[PDB]
RNA sequence: AAUACGUUCCCGGGCCUUGUACACACCGCCCGUCACACCAUGGGAGUGGGUUGCAAAAGAAGUAGGUAGCUUAACCUUCGGGAGGGCGCUUACCACUUUGUGAUUCAUGACUGGGGUGAAGUCGUAACAAGGUAACCGUAGGGGAACCUGCGGUUGGAUCA
RNA sequence: UUAGCUAGUAGGUGGGGUAACGGCUCACCUAGGCGACGAUCCCUAGCUGGUCUGAGAGGAUGACCAGCCACACUGGAACUGAGACACGGUCCAGACUCCUACGGGAGGCAGCAGUGGGGAAUAUUGCACAAUGGGCGCAAGCCUGAUGCAGCCAUGCCGCGUGUAUGAAGAAGGCCUUCGGGUUGUAAAGUACUUUCAGCGGGGAGGAAGGGAGUAAAGUUAAUACCUUUGCUCAUUGACGUUACCCGCAGAAGAAGCACCGGCUAACUCCGUGCCAGCAGCCGCGGUAAUACGGAGGGUGCAAGCGUUAAUCGGAAUUACUGGGCGUAAAGCGCACGCAGGCGGUUUGUUAAGUCAGAUGUGAAAUCCCCGGGCUCAACCUGGGAACUGCAUCUGAUACUGGCAAGCUUGAGUCUCGUAGAGGGGGGUAGAAUUCCAGGUGUAGCGGUGAAAUGCGUAGAGAUCUGGAGGAAUACCGGUGGCGAAGGCGGCCCCCUGGACGAAGACUGACGCUCAGGUGCGAAAGCGUGGGGAGCAAACAGGAUUAGAUACCCUGGUAGUCCACGCCGUAAACGAUGUCGACUUGGAGGUUGUGCCCUUGAGGCGUGGCUUCCGGAGCUAACGCGUUAAGUCGACCGCCUGGGGAGUACGGCCGCAAGGUUAAAACUCAAAUGAAUUGACGGGGGCCCGCACAAGCGGUGGAGCAUGUGGUUUAAUUCGAUGCAA
RNA sequence: GGGAGAAGGCACGCUGAUAUGUAGGUGAGGUCCCUCGCGGAUGGAGCUGAAAUCAGUCGAAGAUACCAGCUGGCUGCAACUGUUUAUUAAAAACACAGCACUGUGCAAACACGAAAGUGGACGUAUACGGUGUGACGCCUGCCCGGUGCCGGAAGGUUAAU
C-alpha cells in the first residue's frame, strides 16, 4: 500500500536519474509541489509543471551536466515509522555544506540555510546531494 | 531490525562468565595442596607438565601448574593461586606463583626472576 | 616367416567436461556402539539445611478503654468529704516461642541414562565419485554399531535418449 | 522456565485519631481495584552529582567528597523532648561475655585508636583546641578521637637527583668471528668544573583573626554611676615547628632497577641440553645449527619504579537507535484469517497535543571544559565564564504529524455480461489391467537371477477361451499446461459451492496494508472405532552373494496403502526468497480474454491476467537475481549473534499414545562454515596412442646343466641394489 | 469424577439490646368486584419462628448425658459394587462390563426327550451357544517338530455286500 507519497516521488526521481530519464511524471500534492520547489531553487532538477483539473500530476524534468547526474543521493530521513525532529542548532549538514537538507517548518519548506538565517528549526524530510 | 521490534524487545547484551571462576574476581587465593603430580599434555607435543590439584579458601578445589624446573612443594602445604590457564593441558585455569607463604623459587635464576621470585644476586 | 577384421577388453599414457566433505592429494578422508581413565550433568527410593506461604495456639514489656478493691499534696467544700489522680485487676494491639500442612532453593544419595577429552585398543565401512543400494527431510518398524526397509516431498544427484 | 493478584482490599456515609490531607482506624453500604504499557512472586542491589572507558551515541560503576534514606548485638514497644520511637537514653524477650554470699546483677567500638579471627591485603592504644565550627555560658571560661595536625605504606599523580664538559693509548677483560676483525665504547681510567637532594650549623616569615587592662568620643539616665559601640597604648596566643624558605662547610660521595628480544610489537649472536629438561595471550616451539627452553654477550622499552594477576570500556560494526543480516555461513513462522497494536491516498476550515521560536523558575555545591591567579614548575588550590544535553509555566509560528467537521476518486470493495480451469464436497456410470472361483482344450515344465535356489508343477502347473466374484487408479489426450493461500488436485455425468480475468457503464467514498496473542486449514507416516482388502508393501519366514550381510537381489507375506467419523500437527511443508504499494533498459515464447483492420492460413496492429527461458544497468564474497529482482525505497510481523553439548534435560501447555510446542545450563574446541580457483581421484562420460590386448611365431613354468637373490649353517659366507625401475 | 470429611484449625451453655420475638411461612376483621362464592387486588390483629453480631455472667470442662470417623505414608494382589464352602477357610477364590476365537441361513447350532415336543425364540449373523482373558493406558513378539481342527482325494490299505 502507499504509505508514503514523499518517498514514492524520491524513489521515483532517483530511478528517473539513474535511468536516464528526461522527465518523470506522477501524481502530485502540496507538499510534493513545495519540495520541488526547494529542488529547482537549488538547480538540482531542471524545472516542474503541475498538469490537471482533478488529479493533478507533477512532471519532474531532470537535469544532466556532463551526461552525470546532478543530484547524487537522495535519502529521506524522517520516515513515516521513525519521526525526526531538530532545532534550529541541531540542523544536520549534508558534505559539509555541499549538500541540502530539506525541512519543513512553520515558515514553509525551506533549506538548512534558510531555516539557520530565519532562526528556526523544524522537522527534516531529506539529504539532498 | 525495525525500531517497533526493538522498543518492544530491548537489544540484550552477550555476557559471558569469566574463565577463572575460583577466583571469584581475585588476583589472588591461598590454597593448601592435596594432590602433586605430574600429567601428559595432549596430542600436539609431548612432555611431562608439573600439576597440583589445591583446594582454595572459599571452598573450591582446582588444579594449578607449576612453573619454572625445581619445586619443594608437597602435601599440606600453603601456596598462592593467581589467574592463567595452560593452553596445551586440559582442565588447568591457574597458576602458582613462586616466592609464595612456602613455594620456594626457582635455583640458580638469573632472568625474568621476579617472575619465579628469586632474590637478586650479589 | 606368419598375421594385424577393429578398439569390444586387461595394462600404461595424452586432451576436454563433470562431482568431490581428498590436497604427503582414495595406500585419501572418515562415522557409532563396544572396553579403560577423567570431567561436567539429568533421573533416582530417600537424607540434612536455608527462605517462605497458609490455618492456628502464644500473651514479657509497652500503648488505649473499663473499675466489685487499695490509697490520696495543689482544686472545691456545708469541713463529714467531693472532684480528680496513682496502685492493682481486666479487655484490645503486639514481640519471643510453639503446632499442622504446603512452595522454592542448596548439598547429598545406592543405582542408572545421555554428553565431552583421551593415549598404534577391539568390531565394521554408513556419508564425501554414480562412495560402488544416491544421499538428505518427516514418520513407523527392525537390528551390536555405524544403519536397513515402507510411505510422502527435494535435487543441496553422476551418465544418456 | 514467575500470569493472575487483592476482602481494609477500591469507593462512599458517619464517628474516632495525627500538628496537618488520607481506610490512618472503626461501624455500615456498594463489588469493586490492579494487570501483556508486566499485576503477583524469586534472586540481586542503598540512590543521586558523580568516576572509568568510549570522538559521539552508549557500556560498566557508586572508591574519596557532597545531598538524601536506612541502621546502632537481634526483635518489639513506649516516654521525655518543638524536633527520636533515639549509636555512647528507657523497658521487655533471645544468644554471647562477666561478678556473686546463689537470693540476685552488669555490657553492646558497623566512633577514634587498638585487640582476636577471615582474608591476598587496609595504619599509631600519637599532639592540640592555636584556627575554622559545634554544645554550654551575657562574658571570661570548659568539652569537642569532628577538626587542625603529626606516624607507616611507592597505593595513585607530579617534580628532582642518582653528576657535567673533556677524555682513542678505540686502555684491559668479556662477546662472537671468516682469526685479518668488529661489539661493549667516551663506555672506562685520567683532567677540569658544579654541590641541586641527603647531613651539620645559623637566620627566619605565614596559617593570628581574636581576648583581657586602661584612656578620648558617641548612645543612655538624675547622673560624670553601670553597659554597648567607635579609635588609641602596653600586655599578649601555634600542636604542627629542628616549619616553608634563605645562607656557610666539605667532598662526585650516599643514591637504579625491572621487563622483553620468532610474527602480532621495538630489539640478534653463541654456549648447555635434545618432543626430556621447559615457554606461552594467540599462532606454536624443543626429536643435536632452537634468533621461541636455561645462561652469557649485545640490543629495546619503562624508570623509583618494572612485570604478572582480578575487574571495567575500547578495538567488538561481535545486540549495530547512530551502526548488520535472513537463497546457499546462523537467520522467512508450512499457509491463510484476524483482535490489541504499528502505519496510512487527496482538498479545505478549525484545535494546537507532538514539533519550531522567545521569556521565567529550576536543573545544589562539587566535577569536566575555557580564560587568569597562587603554591620556585607541575600535581594541588582558586575567581569568573560556559556547561548541567532535563523539566514546568507563559507568549507566539502552522509547513508536517496528531484531534475535530466537511469534501474527491486515483487506493479499496460491489453491480451488470461473458471466459478458462486435475478448485472443493456428495452421488452414479464405462472400459483397460492385476488377483481369485467354476468349466473346456492342452502336456513337463513355470517363475526368477550376473548365475542359482527357496517358490509353483503329474493332486495337471504355465498358456489358451468362456462365465462369475471383488479392490485401487483412470493408458493416448498430458505440456517447465491449468486451478488453488499452502498442502494439493487427472475417465465421464449430475447436484451444491469458493476463487481469478476482460470489453463499456454508474455509486460507497479511505471503508486501506501488516500483525504479537487467538482461530482455521494443513503432504505423507501414525493412533481409536466400524468396514473393506485386488495389486503393492514395513515387521517376519525361506533362498542367494559375501569372512561375516539382522541389507541391496529373489519367493511369500501382516500392519499399512482404501472407505466414514474421530486424534497429532510433523517434511528438503523449497523459489531454502514472509504480505502490499509504485518507480527502473529488452528479446524469445506458453496459457487465457478483448478493439479494429479485405480474417484469402494459427493475417497484422494495441491492450489486460498467469507463467517459462536468456540477458543490460544495478546488487551480491561468488554462484547467481535481474520488471514475477536477490536493483533503489516505504508499512508491518518473525528470526539470527561461534561449532558441539541440543532444539537436549527440567519446567508449563496440547495429545489415548507415539510425540509436538516454549526452552536452557555446566563442560570442550580453535575453529566450525558457503561460492569459486589449480591439481588428484571416480566401480562418471567423450576422443586418441603404445606388441596393451585381438590374428600369429617361439619360448619361460617340466629335468639335470651356468649364474644372482632370500633363509638356513659356519669365523666369515665382505658390502651395496630389495616392485614395474632388484 | 475423584483423593477429600485429605491432614490441620476457631465458635457452640445462659441472659439482655438489636426485635419487650427479625427475616420467612401461615395468616382474620375493613373496602371495589363478579361470568356471586369453596373468588380475586390492598390489609398484617394475631400464634409460630431460625441466624448472627454487641455486652454481661457461672462452672476445671457448654457436640458437658445417650448416640456419635483414629489419622498419614511406603507397597503385593484384585479394576470397583457383589457371590462363595448353612455349621472351623469371605480371600489373591467365582462373576463382571470390555476383548479374542469358533460353530450356527432357521425345520439354525446346542440341550432335555427311545419319540412326539419344547427351550433357544414367537429371536434371524449388530442374534444365539461354547471356549479363553477379564474396567482402562503401551502390546500379544518366533515356531505346526508332536496332538487336535480344516481344506484335497493323486497314490496305498480297508468293513458290510
Ligand atoms: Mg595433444
Ligand atoms: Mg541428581
Ligand atoms: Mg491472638
Ligand atoms: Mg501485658
Ligand atoms: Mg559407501
Ligand atoms: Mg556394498
Ligand atoms: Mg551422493
Ligand atoms: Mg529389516
Ligand atoms: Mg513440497
Ligand atoms: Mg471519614
Ligand atoms: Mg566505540
Ligand atoms: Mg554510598
Ligand atoms: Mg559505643
Ligand atoms: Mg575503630
Ligand atoms: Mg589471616
Ligand atoms: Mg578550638
Ligand atoms: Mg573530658
Ligand atoms: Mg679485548
Ligand atoms: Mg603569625
Ligand atoms: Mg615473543
Ligand atoms: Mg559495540
Ligand atoms: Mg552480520
Ligand atoms: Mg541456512
Ligand atoms: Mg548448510
Ligand atoms: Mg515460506
Ligand atoms: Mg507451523
Ligand atoms: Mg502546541
Ligand atoms: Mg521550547
Ligand atoms: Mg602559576
Ligand atoms: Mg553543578
Ligand atoms: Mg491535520
Ligand atoms: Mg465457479
Ligand atoms: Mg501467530
Ligand atoms: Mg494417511
Ligand atoms: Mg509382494
Ligand atoms: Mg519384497
Ligand atoms: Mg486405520
Ligand atoms: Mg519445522
Ligand atoms: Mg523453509
Ligand atoms: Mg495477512
Ligand atoms: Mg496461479
Ligand atoms: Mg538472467
Ligand atoms: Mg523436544
Ligand atoms: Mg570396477
Ligand atoms: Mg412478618
Ligand atoms: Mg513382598
Ligand atoms: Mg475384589
Ligand atoms: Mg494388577
Ligand atoms: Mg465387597
Ligand atoms: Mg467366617
Ligand atoms: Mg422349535
Ligand atoms: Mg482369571
Ligand atoms: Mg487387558
Ligand atoms: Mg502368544
Ligand atoms: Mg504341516
Ligand atoms: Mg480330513
Amino acid at each position: 500500500s502507499m504509505q508514503d507519497p514523499i518517498a514514492d516521488m524520491l524513489t521515483r526521481i532517483r530511478n528517473g536519474q539513474a535511468a536516464n530519464k528526461a522527465a518523470v511524471t506522477m501524481p502530485s500534492s502540496k507538499l510534493k509541489v513545495a519540495i520541488a520547489n526547494v529542488l529547482k531553487e537549488e538547480g538540482f532538477i531542471e524545472d516542474f509543471k503541475v498538469e490537471g483539473d482533478t488529479k493533478p500530476e507533477l512532471e519532474l524534468t531532470l537535469k544532466y551536466f556532463q551526461g552525470k547526474a546532478v543530484v547524487e543521493s537522495i535519502q529521506r530521513v524522517s520516515r513515516p515509522g521513525l519521526r525526526i525532529y531538530k532545532r534550529k542548532d541541531e540542523l544536520p549538514k549534508v558534505m559539509a555544506g555541499l549538500g541540502i537538507a530539506v525541512v519543513s517548518t512553520s515558515k514553509g519548506v525551506m533549506t538548512d540555510r534558510a531555516a539557520r538565517q530565519a532562526g528556526l528549526g523544524g522537522e527534516i524530510i531529506c539529504y539532498v546531494a | 531490525a525495525t525500531v517497533n521490534q526493538l522498543v518492544r524487545k530491548p537489544r540484550a547484551r552477550k555476557v559471558a562468565k569469566s574463565n577463572v571462576p575460583a577466583l571469584e574476581a581475585c588476583p589472588q587465593k591461598r590454597g593448601v595442596c592435596t594432590r602433586v603430580y605430574t600429567t601428559t599434555p595432549k596430542k600436539p607435543n609431548s612432555a611431562l607438565r608439573k600439576v597440583c590439584r589445591v583446594r582454595l579458601t572459599n571452598g573450591f578445589e582446582v588444579t594449578s601448574y607449576i612453573g619454572g624446573e625445581g619445586h619443594n612443594l608437597q602435601e599440606h602445604s600453603v601456596i598462592l593461586i593467581r589467574g592463567g590457564r595452560v593452553k596445551d593441558l586440559p582442565g588447568v585455569r591457574y597458576h602458582t606463583v613462586r616466592g609464595a607463604l612456602d613455594c620456594s623459587g626457582v635455583k640458580d635464576r638469573k632472568q625474568a626472576r621476579s617472575k619465579y621470585g628469586v632474590k637478586r644476586p650479589k
